[PDB]
């Protein structure tokens, strides 16, 4: 149990990134994933969700249209893309792991995680 | 982490069994051993009493 | 679905029995987690489905609760506390994390 992410630091506004984040050391396929920011001082804002086959696909509204993420489980990894950044976004990323081990061939409820990664900032 | 000093070749990998050799006909009648879990302690100890 | 949380923010002697509350505005009835963030640093899952702990938690935190009202205390306050508890439900994917409550050395 190992996250990492990849891509940080300061983006133009109204511009566009691939942040990544790598896992290991866990039975993957099984469980679900998602991303979450701490902006200064304010709460832990939820960005997106997958589900293990990576079919269901989920945003908030400040999310929604904006970004696109992305599983691939044979390398173990959590690809995003960035487009129409706002002032708003300036926080970190943990990308967040689920516990529950739904198999491959299913799909549900998502919610409780146990493991996040080390924090990557990003201000924009 | 913990292991004495490896001699001749060596690696950081994290290993799956782990083995202890023991002395001609000798016998743990005389200790316990200690494993921990992610989930509480464990111990192993042997009597007839 | 929107969260309050309370005391908002709190400074305590080292060794109090701290408690904490959450509201969810709709009746959840078990589905409610909370966690402990390390300012500066990465979170971490506290006690999930209200009543129930996860395995690498001492018993000195619990909590409670069902329909809005929830609830996370501990049993002693300890110098390691200076941290954030959050709370968060699960009963729609569209889910909303808590208020936030932060706790203080005095
Ligand atoms: C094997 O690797 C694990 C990580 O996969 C190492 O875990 C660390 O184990 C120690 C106890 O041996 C933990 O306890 C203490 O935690 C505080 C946390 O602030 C630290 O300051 C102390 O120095 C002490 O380490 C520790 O939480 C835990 N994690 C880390 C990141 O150090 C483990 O030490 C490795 N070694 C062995 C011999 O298993
Ligand atoms: C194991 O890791 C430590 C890290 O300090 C390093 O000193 C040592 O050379 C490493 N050995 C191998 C075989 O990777
Ligand atoms: C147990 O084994 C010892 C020798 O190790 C023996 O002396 C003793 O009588 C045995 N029985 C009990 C009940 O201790």
């Amino acid at each position: 149990v190992q996250l990492v992410e990849s891509g940080g630091g300061l983006v133009q506004p109204g511009g566009s990134l691939r942040l990544s984040c790598a896992a290991s050391g866990f039975t993957f396929s099984s469980y679900a994933m998602s991303w979450v920011r701490q902006a200064p001082g304010k709460g832990l804002e939820w960005v997106s969700a997958i589900i293990g086959s990576g079919s269901n696909t989920y945003y908030a509204d400040s999310v929604k249209g904006r970004f696109t993420i992305s599983r691939d489980n044979a390398k173990n990894t959590l690809y995003l893309q960035m487009n129409s950044l706002r002032a708003e976004d300036t926080a970190v990323y943990y990308c967040a792991k689920d516990t529950t081990p739904r198999p491959l061939y299913s799909s549900g409820w998502y919610g409780s995680f146990d493991y996040w990664g080390q924090g990557t900032p990003v201000s924009v | 982490t913990g292991r004495g000093a490896c001699k001749g070749f060596y690696s950081n990998a994290s290993s799956d069994v782990i083995r202890y050799n023991i002395n001609f006909e000798e016998n743990l009648r005389r200790g316990t051993i200690l494993f921990k879990t992610s989930y509480g302690a464990v111990v192993f100890y042997c009597t007839n009493n | 679905i929107q969260m309050t949380q309370s005391p908002s923010s709190l400074s305590a002697s080292v060794g109090d029995r701290v408690t904490i509350t959450c509201q969810a505005s709709q009746d959840i009835t078990t589905y409610l987690n909370w966690y402990q963030q390390k300012p500066g640093k990465a979170p971490k899952l506290l006690i999930y489905d209200a009543s129930n702990l996860e395995t690498g938690v001492p018993s000195r935190f619990s909590g409670s609760g069902s329909g809005t009202d929830f609830t996370l205390t501990i049993s002693s306050l300890q110098p390691e506390d200076i941290a954030t508890y959050y709370c968060q439900q699960y009963d729609n994917l569209f889910l909303t994390f808590g208020g936030g409550t932060k706790v203080e050395i005095k």
